[PDB]
């Protein structure tokens, strides 16, 4: 077994600049038996690179793959909008085979807050005994922002669901859905129910709350 | 190169 | 001019075998070695098997006692059987052929047909339901205000939400599936629009669930 560790995992660029992913090998590869797959959203993967060097056909010269022995390296030139997606590293050289984690290769944007939305549950909801309170993240980047959930001031945990958008197309964000689930009598027994939005877009926490029975 | 590919097809066998 | 078709159950109770099959038009079995890979959803790629056409079977270190793999050159195609299956093997299934890499070989990458999602559930078909999400709390004038439809406690996971029967495609955002504790799927899509439009718009979400074939439609206003 060789373990393969793709770095640095999450690439961030812009058009024009040049990206460098990397795959190491745990162990050696005596055949330099290896490959790189470019994965979009939805859609099935496509073999890029195949061995060290050799490029697949169908792909620009612009993706050329280098390296040997324990390391191996994947370089994107003049990268165009089409080509961010994620990528792995794939070893058939040496049973059993192995595939690297992935690196996720995203566009860059100038730093955006989000527009944080509380939306409690609705009385026709209540009647079928559960309460959903959902709390929306939109149109944030980067990617990493943290949800905390707040029930009369009593810190929520492991209670909570979140899903996420894949980065838009256009303005080139991130949107969060976060959702607390309790049982129509949990949800009676407090008043104030708040969600607590923290992004490295704003200086300080955000929170929207609202009081249930208004 | 069909039968090529079938004795290329001996020394890769899975180690 | 290699091609590969695929097909195989998609869906199956827990602790059931899953079969898959896979077909190879243009080119011999024994000419390329064939392995089956499954990729769960969100996640890295796995490698489960792999399968020669003298029938010489290498299967992932974690599953070799639970699963199988034959192939017969008759029908110049191969077949992966798994027994007791459970819910974490949900995945989409693809069967590839390992990378030649070698000047001589004729078309000396690697091709596969479009994977087969396999949901293993317990759950059967149920439809959606469909509840409003408040429209604005005292929301700022001048300023977005959010709408919002959640579908909760649906299975399978197809499903199709467009708010104003696909007029609206601004500003609109459909998130994926979240699959709960009890094994339903539950799903919300959001629509930022100007407040000032509240007073003066109509908003509708179309739900959309073709399996379950249940389509619901409703109506958020502001409350």
């Amino acid at each position: 077994e060789i373990v393969m560790t793709q770095s640095p995992g999450t690439l961030s660029l812009s058009p024009g600049e040049r990206a460098t992913l990397s795959c190491r090998a745990s162990q050696s590869v005596p055949r330099n038996y290896i490959g790189w797959f470019q994965q979009k959203p939805g859609q099935a993967p496509r073999l890029l690179i195949y061995g060290a060097s050799s490029r697949a056909a169908g792909f620009p010269d612009r993706f050329s793959g280098s390296g040997s022995g324990t390391d191996f390296t994947l370089t994107i030139t003049r990268l165009e909008p089409e080509d961010f997606a994620m990528y792995y590293c794939h070893q058939y050289d040496r049973l059993p085979y192995t595939f690297g984690q992935g690196t996720k290769l995203e566009i860059k944007r100038t730093v955006a807050a989000p527009s944080v939305f509380i939306f409690p549950p609705s009385d026709e909801q209540l009647k079928s005994g559960t309460a959903s309170v959902v709390c929306l993240l939109n149109n944030f980047y980067p990617r990493e922002a943290k949800v905390q959930w707040k029930v009369d001031n009593a810190l929520q945990s492991g209670n909570s669901q979140e899903s996420v958008t894949e980065q838009d197309s256009k303005d080139s964000t991130y949107s969060l859905s976060s959702t607390l689930t309790l049982s129509k009598a949990d949800y009676e027994k407090h008043k104030v129910y708040a969600c607590e939005v923290t992004h490295q877009g704003l200086r300080s926490p955000v929170t929207k709350s609202f009081n249930r029975g208004e | 190169t069909d039968k090529i590919d079938q004795i290329i097809h001996d020394f890769i066998d899975k180690p | 001019q290699v091609q590969l078709q695929q097909w195989g159950a998609g869906l199956l109770k827990p602790s059931e075998t899953l079969s898959l099959t896979c077909a190879v038009y243009g080119g011999s079995f024994t000419t390329t070695y064939w392995n089956w890979i499954r990729q769960p959803p969100g996640k890295g790629l796995e490698w489960i098997g792999e399968v020669n056409y003298s029938g010489n079977a290498n299967y992932n270190p974690s599953l070799k006692g639970r699963v199988a793999i034959s192939v017969d050159t008759s029908k110049n195609q191969f077949s992966l059987r798994l027994n007791s299956v459970t819910a974490a093997d949900t995945a989409i299934y693809y069967c590839t052929s390992r990378i030649r890499s070698h000047i001589a070989y004729s078309w000396k990458g690697d091709v596969w047909g479009k994977g087969t999602t396999v949901t293993v559930s317990s759950a059967s078909t149920k439809g959606p339901s469909v509840f409003p999400l408040a429209p604005s709390s005292k929301s700022t004038s001048g300023g977005t205000a959010a709408l919002g439809c959640l579908v909760k406690d649906y299975f399978p996971e197809p499903v199709t939400v467009s708010w104003n029967s696909g007029a609206l495609t601004s500003g609109v955002h459909t998130f994926p599936a979240v699959l709960q504790s009890s094994g339903l799927y539950s799903l919300s899509s959001v629509v930022t629009v100007p407040s000032s439009s509240l007073g003066t718009q109509t908003y509708i979400c179309n739900v959309n669930h073709k399996p379950s074939n249940t389509k619901v439609d409703k109506k958020v206003e502001p409350k």
